[PDB]
């Protein structure tokens, strides 16, 4: 996960 | 917005919808191209195909389990580029580039025109 | 194999989709979820969960057009799943995280399910 | 495109  | 994304979240959807194509649950279409026949999901076909998006977005053909395709449409060139649609990986050869191309020419394909214009420019 | 792979195919197919489900093209399903109605693809949603991958590789719910979750399952946490399923994001808020854990339980998505669990034992 |  991610931040996008 | 806030939100969180999990990076192999679409590969997975992917690969879920080509195991789902390998044991035809909930195919919906069958491709005519010559003497052969391809099951597929209409979806897939419509997210990687301008002219399987035409085709099935018409009030008609939406209908329709049955798509014959021209047929200049080589069987193999189909095959490799619906290989591509469910996997992302595309089988370009020397003895396959001319077939491919004008496949995905035909399809609207145009990532996959892109690359076999440039494979056929680098031999030339 | 001596395949190429377009790196974006995956992401741009999943893009493609949820613009299919925007405009209602080609849907199949209607989720009920107590008062509210969500209209999906049936294999977008088996290739994501877990529950929807048995519900329609089931010779007779497959063919259904109607599938009605549990009483305990929240809408607002299946519409946050549903979104994260057709976009990779995950709308993950301190108001909603027990409602989305609870529904990305039932619905049997793993990955949900691990990050929900490490953002709570993180505010313990 | 890349190699996979
Ligand atoms: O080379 C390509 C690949 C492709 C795919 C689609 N598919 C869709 N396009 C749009 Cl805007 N919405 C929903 C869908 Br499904 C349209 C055109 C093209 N041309
Ligand atoms: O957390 C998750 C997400 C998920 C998706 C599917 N979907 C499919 N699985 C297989 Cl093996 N083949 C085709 C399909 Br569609 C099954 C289980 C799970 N559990
Ligand atoms: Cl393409
Ligand atoms: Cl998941």
């Amino acid at each position: 996960w991610v931040i996008p | 917005d806030s939100c969180i994304q999990f990076t192999r979240h679409a590969s997975d959807v992917l690969l879920n919808l080509n195991r789902l194509r390998s044991r035809d649950i909930l195919t919906d279409v069958v491709i005519v191209v010559s003497r052969e026949q391809f099951r597929a999901h209409k979806t897939v076909l419509m997210a990687c195909s301008g002219l399987f998006y035409s085709i099935f977005t018409d009030q008609l053909k939406c209908n329709l389990s049955v798509i014959n395709l021209d047929p200049e449409i080589n069987p193999e060139g189909f095959c490799i580029l619906l290989d591509f649609m469910y996997t992302s990986r595309l089988n370009l050869r020397e003895g396959n580039i001319m077939a491919v191309m004008a496949t995905a020419m035909y399809l609207q394909m145009e990532h996959v025109v892109d690359t076999c214009r440039k494979f056929i420019k680098a031999s030339e």
